[PDB]
């Protein structure tokens, strides 16, 4: 009625809230470990299906407190419908989504990402967003990408959902172990890095390496998350100098900035299928010993009937 | 107006409770022949040693999860709505009555409308109830029950005073002009040549 006008008009200074950061990833990737550790608690409890984390972001510059909603999603496809509980129309425009590719198993990176490339995409249209709002947010995100200062092209954002997106590859410490235990070549690191950069480019995604065991760039990841979901001041440069852990700001990417990384490796020119140049991790567990079935009385007895007939 | 646990707690704790009611039946160890079948010389994987597939063995499909979370998206959503209502009383501390007076200058008489819905806005408030329950979530308005009470009481008092003040002014208009017109009628010159 009349009150709902008058009292609402008396508004004071606040900070935007209700933001909804979403994490889909392949199961067994330590997604929960990363999100919990960044939250501050070393690790909550895991489980099945959708999980909730209220990420408390405090701004000392304004001295305020806010909570974003980490809706971390289970990896199994049979738990894909419950994603309707994660993203809806009133929540969609202010959602940021990060996929997690556990580098402990590089052989399962791209398709897992590409699984996301289906799932969220499907979920973004099953909800039937009206075309005008999807279009306006898409062009808004395109502009927000283009104005990076520390672009346009055929594949840049060539298919995207118009909300900010990251590809946070966890467990980067493991790259050392799988380097020596597998003789996994450094040029292969360059190849996965370039392919991930092409993936993030066609989604305009900012890519970040991070290692929980090394507590590496966790502060940087927090900074970037707060910068994107809120719009906080950002000062970190494009940390791409060392290959152990890299931070690719959304917009720093260019086709030539991937060409330079293409140049240094000369093993197999990168158009090749990701999976081919990486080596499959062979399955360890042996197949169960075959059934020692007993021949039934009937065909057995018929066989002895035949034997006695031979007599 | 604060939430001592933020509204996200109302959802996180319920999710933990649901997780407990799932683990009570899910984390059961799996019957396995490896007790003597040592031929699989490998540390039993968590997703088989602990029998973590029951969610996919739904007789009714995943609808169960769909309903469960839905209940939560019921329970939390509307209760946040209730929380929202309480936050609306924030205005009792940061508002200018001059703005209201200017906005509703010369209403039905002066306001006569919001002074009616304010009495209804005494709802969610000024009742023997001290804590609103809903399911397993109880939101207790104990610290504010008297504070917002005193503020809203005084504010309603002042609005009533201003309203009734100009109402009395208009009734002075009422009686004065009625009496003067009555005297004019009481001149009673019914027959006159002019």
């Amino acid at each position: 009625s009349s009150i709902l006008s008058e009292v609402s008009t008396r508004a004071r200074s606040k900070l935007p809230s209700g933001k909804n950061i979403l994490v889909f990833g392949e199961d067994g990737s330590g997604k929960t470990t990363l999100m919990t550790k960044l939250q501050g608690a070393e690790h909550g409890k895991k489980g099945r299906g959708l999980e909730y984390l209220y990420l408390s972001v405090h701004d000392e510059d304004r001295d305020d407190h806010t909570r974003c909603n980490v809706w971390i999603l289970d990896g199994d496809l049979y738990h894909k419908g419950l994603l309707k509980f994660a993203v809806s129309a009133e929540s969609l425009p202010e959602t940021l989504v990060i996929f997690v590719a556990d580098m402990s198993r590089p052989w399962t990176v791209m398709e897992s990402l590409q699984k996301w490339a289906s799932v969220l995409r499907e979920h973004i249209d099953k909800m039937k967003i009206p075309p005008e709002k999807m279009r306006e947010l898409e062009r808004k995100f395109v502009k927000d990408f283009q104005d990076y200062m520390e672009p346009l092209g055929d594949n840049v954002l060539t298919h995207n959902l118009g909300i900010p997106v990251l590809v946070v590859c966890t467990k980067c410490d493991a790259v050392s172990v799988l380097e020596k235990e597998h003789d996994y070549r450094d040029e292969h690191l360059d190849f996965i890095q370039s392919h991930l950069r092409r993936f993030c480019l066609q989604y305009g995604a900012a890519l970040i390496y991070t290692s929980v065991k090394e507590e590496k760039n966790l502060d940087l990841l927090y900074k970037y998350i707060v910068h994107k979901t809120y719009g906080f001041h950002f000062t970190t440069p494009a940390l791409v100098v060392e290959k152990d852990a890299v931070f690719i700001p959304a917009g720093w990417d260019n086709e030539k900035k991937i060409a330079i990384l293409h140049e240094n490796f000369t093993t197999v020119k990168p158009e090749d299928a990701y999976e081919d140049f990486i080596v499959k991790p062979p399955v360890r567990k042996l197949v169960h010993d075959k059934e020692l079935a007993a021949e039934d009385e009937q065909v057995f007895l018929m066989k002895q009937q035949s034997l006695l007939a031979k007599q | 107006i604060y939430l001592n646990p933020p509204i996200e707690e109302c959802r996180y704790k319920l999710y933990q409770e649901m997780f407990a009611w799932k683990m009570v039946v899910l984390s059961l160890p799996r019957i396995q022949s490896q007790r003597y079948q040592v031929g699989v010389h490998y540390e039993l994987t968590e997703e088989e040693k602990f029998y973590r597939n029951a969610l996919t063995r739904m007789p009714d499909g995943p609808v169960a999860l769909e309903e469960s979370y839905s209940a939560v998206m019921g329970i939390v959503s509307e209760v946040e709505q209730y929380v929202k209502v309480w936050l609306q009383y924030q205005c009792l501390w940061d508002m200018q009555a001059e703005n209201i007076y200017n906005r509703l200058g010369e209403d039905l008489n002066k306001w006569q409308a919001l002074l009616v819905q304010i009495r209804k806005a005494r709802g969610t408030f000024d009742n023997a109830e001290t804590k609103k329950e809903f399911g397993p979530v109880v939101i207790d308005y104990g610290k504010v029950q008297s504070k917002v009470n005193l503020k809203y009481d005084s504010w309603h008092k002042e609005v009533l005073s201003k309203f009734g003040q100009m109402l009395g002014s208009n009734m002075t208009e009422f009686h004065s002009q009625i009496s003067k017109s009555r005297q004019e009628l009481e001149q009673h010159s019914v027959d006159t040549a002019s």
